[PDB]
């Protein structure tokens, strides 16, 4: 079997599993258990909530700014649900479980109303910068929580914030933000 | 044949449906909202919820859908099991990498199934249905369209 | 399950003994045999129960049911209750083979499956080992020559590990009062022990994750095999943040 | 902080005692299993079945059962029943007795 | 197609061309162009040896006799346990119950009409019985719509 | 591509380099071929076309008198790329490509069987902009007739 | 990927896996497939994660700011395939395993779209500046996660840095930018 004639790529999430682990030193694991293995069960619930946590931060590629949301049909309820991590470009709190306006006291809306939505997001359909981030992030913290070793923290330490940079210049590299010609106010005072 | 289990539809009306195939992983599930004109697959996370390991509730609303799908759709780039040396061999694993080549293909079963069979007559059987789209036939034994016989007309 | 055991008597290693079983009274005997088998063909000694060689008749093979029948009564000369029957063949494959219904003395037939025919298969039935270890807490060794344990403050164990010698793939399982966990120790992929043609001998040491309050966390071994299994010690980890010290 | 101990045998056996003052070698249950000298905790040698000697109640109910050990060819496993007696050999042969 | 193969009645002894993996996958059904009826083992018919099959019951009302391989993907034939040698040949036959599968999905797709070479859909010169007229142009057209068109315009 | 074929892909023409858009277990494995509407020919590695990278290649011969160029899956089911003995050690990476071989031919046959006339959401056969090569001459009054037939009737 | 010779590409990588287990003082190894162990699998994991890691950061060689995706013929979808490390230049954000849009909501393509890609390249095929600061890092990562002494932390983290900077003048050398005549507006500036 040559491997150079080959070319497959395993799962992501598998991965991201499996390499929380070796930053501890442990052995990998062959499949996502989650009810035999309580490193499996730990790990997962981990590295959602950290994917989770890192995508409510808002970027320019998952934020969408015109994002909308019909009203049903009959009632005008929008169910807020909780996938959405971030709803702004307006006032809206979640009142009931149901999207509240906020600004005018209402709870049924006639028509659909656009909003700026940050949706949860699979881990694999990430960049691979910031699933990097997710994985070093998830990792730093499984240690702590579950096995708590001094040397092993101070290096993830400094993997996390190099992770961190990482994404950084590629939120910049992204949005490409100018403060001459891609500035809402500045633009307006530059015409002549 | 008609027992086909990795395909089955429901009419709209519950809020709740039973998935009637195993799967290995909750993202080789599809459910979708089926129309005669339009069809949308709905997403996981937002659009409905697994009440259980074999029930789905849909928390969206299916005005303007006829019909809910449920139907497996394995994927063999993402490996369920995945070997790895120094790992301890369990034999749980081997049963499961099997299974993941045996859904897939399957599936593959089940899709030729669902396809029009001919009859033990030997000719395919359209089973009083209309056959659309069908580019027409350029070749002298191809089959033709209207298009090709008001022409001929 | 409701085998008495009457008059234990040994001899040099081996040890014999009469059982009653609700069926019949037999005489069975336990040797301690170190590196050897009972029987010349079998590759190592197939630890299962009330064991015994039988060779199977050419003639019990049937084309149509394409099915290898044997007897549990005409080869042991007894019935049984209950258990798991577990045929081993040369080559070392078992396979289990529990009754198809209410006991083996109603239903005293085994079907096996492909074509045997004389082959000296091993019969037995198959016997549980379990052993629950203590709760992992703190052990002082003491100069009076007991040991003392500390409890004034919780210890959160993080890991515990198990060494062992040859072992024959047991089962390592934690239990808290909400769940169960399983690990299960075995040969690892890619190690020269482990070999497509022979048994897998799997020296080492494993690892296994054990996460909460000391007094809660039980750890457990299970068997249920054929093969041997020897286990040597064990060990734990945990973060123990006591809160006032002892003068 | 991460602190570690070490049960370097397993001998132990089994303790009634309540989990702080036991010993760490001492387990809770312990079934099946032959604590060896060399290797900590083994599973118990097979027990090998030779000869059925009849039904239940052949032995009596509560037998009280002698064994004899003479030679290294002739060991007789002799059994009093409740109205009986009957001779048995380590292989499992009945021997008539009168 | 390998999986499929109809013999002609007047014989009780028939052979199995397609490697199995078990008794169970394979399906022995009497055929005919009205109606179709399956056969259950040891009481309908019996396996001669390995490769070969005798019917007990009568073939009346039946054209042929047919001898499908099916698959069962919720079964699995080799069962991978702990304590017991692991072998090569258990390794191959796990592959091969996944393979068989497959195998039976071509040719099923071979009875329908597949595309073949350079895209388009192919009936091996087999016709399309039923049909329903087309009410657009771009559907097919049965040929009750060819008689009345061009038999009027015939005559 | 879409959701429901990943082992077939067609782009069409006006460069030199293509992307492998799927997974393989070998080159022989990967066959590319130029299509057009009236004929599509088969292309040989290294002659034709090399390998650029390990998912990209670079077709050699010119593209003229084609419109499209076809890379498409085919694992071979008779030949297993890992064969297991007795005696030898088990590796990781073994077990993986043997799964992987018959995970991959579950897909080139989800595809074919994919690519047969489906029925539609409607509830009828939908050709998907498919001519019907081949069939037979329908005699029934309700079935599907060929050109041969339609060019018949047409004489008188 | 070696094309001129297949073996280049296996010794090359025998190299950095037989040099990450002199880290931590191993004795080398001779075959790398016939030698499994649970350390020389630990060893190319970590290889493969950090080879990636270092390439996704985008450097004058791997980027490619032309680069094409095709989108099919019948249908429009670019499939987003795990090799693509970083897709920037436009606001494609791998909406549901295809390429999408975000500016237009639309997943078809018409035609080809040029884009500034990173695809994932092989180790052997790096410059020798970059190989040597993958190897030098990966076995300092492969140091800290199972080893993890102190001494030899300290001196692989100056080894890193030090090569860390070799690939920095490289890359400066490589791509020789300029402020006057380099720099994308004070060209114009500087013309008179």
């Amino acid at each position: 079997m040559n491997m150079q004639d080959a070319y497959f790529g395993s799962a992501a999430e598998l991965d991201a599993v499996n390499e929380m682990l070796a930053a501890i030193g442990e052995s990998p694991v062959t499949t996502l258990d989650e009810d035999g293995s309580a490193d499996v069960a730990n790990a997962r619930r981990i590295l959602n909530r950290i994917n989770r946590q890192i995508q409510s931060k808002g970027w320019a590629f998952n934020i969408n700014e015109s994002a909308t949301l019909t009203p049903d049909a009959s009632t005008g309820l929008i169910p807020f649900r909780p996938a959405y991590l971030s709803i702004l470009g307006g006032q809206y709190i979640n009142r009931g479980g149901w999207v509240y306006d906020k600004s005018t006291g209402t709870d049924t809306f006639s028509g659909p109303i656009t909003v700026t939505l940050i949706t949860l997001q699979d881990y694999d359909e990430m960049p691979e910068c910031f699933r990097q981030w997710i994985v070093t992030k998830a990792s730093r913290q499984f240690n702590s929580r579950f096995f708590g070793a001094e040397d092993v923290e101070n290096s993830l330490a400094q993997e996390e914030m190099e992770a961190r940079m990482a994404c950084n210049e590629y939120e910049m590299d992204f949005g490409q933000y100018n403060m001459l010609d891609g500035d809402a106010y500045v633009q307006g005072l530059i015409g002549r | 044949d008609q027992d086909i289990k990795t395909v089955i539809q429901y009419p709209v009306g519950t809020t709740e449906f039973d998935i009637p195939f195993d799967y290995l992983s909750r993202k080789f599930v599809r459910v979708s909202l089926v129309s005669d004109d339009n069809r949308r697959l709905l997403s996981n996370i937002t659009e409905y919820r697994y009440v259980s390991k074999t029930r789905v509730k849909l928390l969206v609303a299916t005005t303007g859908f006829d019909r809910v799908e449920i139907r497996r759709f394995t994927s063999a780039s993402e490996r369920i099991v995945d070997f790895s040396d120094g790992s301890v061999l369990r034999a749980n694993d081997l049963n499961v990498s099997q299974l993941q080549s045996a859904h897939i293909a399957e599936e593959a079963r089940d899709a030729a199934l669902l396809a029009m069979p001919e009859d033990d007559a030997g000719n395919l059987d359209a089973r009083n249905r209309k056959i659309v789209r069908l580019a027409p036939g350029e070749a002298g034994t191809d089959a033709i369209n209207k298009n090709q016989l008001d022409t001929t007309l | 399950d409701g085998v008495e055991v009457m008059a234990a008597n040994c001899i040099n290693s081996t040890m014999y003994m009469l059982m009653r079983n609700g069926y019949n009274v037999w005489i069975a005997a336990v040797d301690f045999k170190k590196e050897s088998t009972d029987f010349p063909f079998e590759p190592y000694r197939f630890h299962v129960d009330a064991k015994r060689s039988y060779h199977i008749s050419e003639t019990a093979y049937d084309i149509e049911t394409n099915q290898t029948v044997v007897n549990v009564k005409d080869i042991y000369g007894a019935s049984f209750a209950k258990g798991t029957v577990a045929i081993c063949e040369s080559d070392g494959k078992i396979t289990e083979y529990e009754p198809t219904g209410n006991s083996w003395d109603s239903t005293p037939d085994i079907r096996i499956s492909g074509d045997v025919s004389g082959k000296n298969i091993v019969i037995g039935f198959l016997y549980d080992f379990q052993y629950v270890f203590s709760r992992f807490l703190i052990k002082q060794e003491q100069n009076d020559g007991t040991t003392s344990t500390e409890d004034s403050g919780r210890l959160q164990l993080r890991r515990a590990w198990v060494n062992y010698q040859n072992t024959g793939a047991f089962t390592v399982s934690v239990d808290n009062g909400s769940r169960e966990f399983n690990y299960l120790v075995n040969a690892r992929v890619g190690s020269t022990g482990l070999r497509l043609g022979q048994k897998a001998t799997t020296t080492g040491q494993y690892r296994f994750p054990v996460t909460g309050n000391a007094l809660y966390q039980k750890v457990s071994l299970s068997s249920f095999n054929a093969s041997p299994v020897s286990i040597i010690g064990c060990g734990w980890e945990g973060n123990y943040s006591r809160r006032a010290n002892g003068i | 902080a991460l602190v570690s101990q070490s049960i370097k045998n397993l001998k132990g056996g089994i303790s009634q005692q309540p989990e702080i003052l036991r010993y760490p070698e001492q387990g809770t249950l312990q079934v099946n299993g032959w604590s060896s000298e060399t290797e900590g905790l083994q599973k118990r040698p097979p027990m090998v079945f030779i000869k059925s000697l009849g039904p239940r109640g052949y032995l009596g109910e509560d037998p009280y059962i002698h064994l004899i050990n003479r030679d290294e060819y002739e060991q007789y496993y002799a059994v009093f029943t409740g109205n009986d007696v009957r001779v048995f050999d380590l292989s499992g042969y009945e021997y008539q007795v009168r």
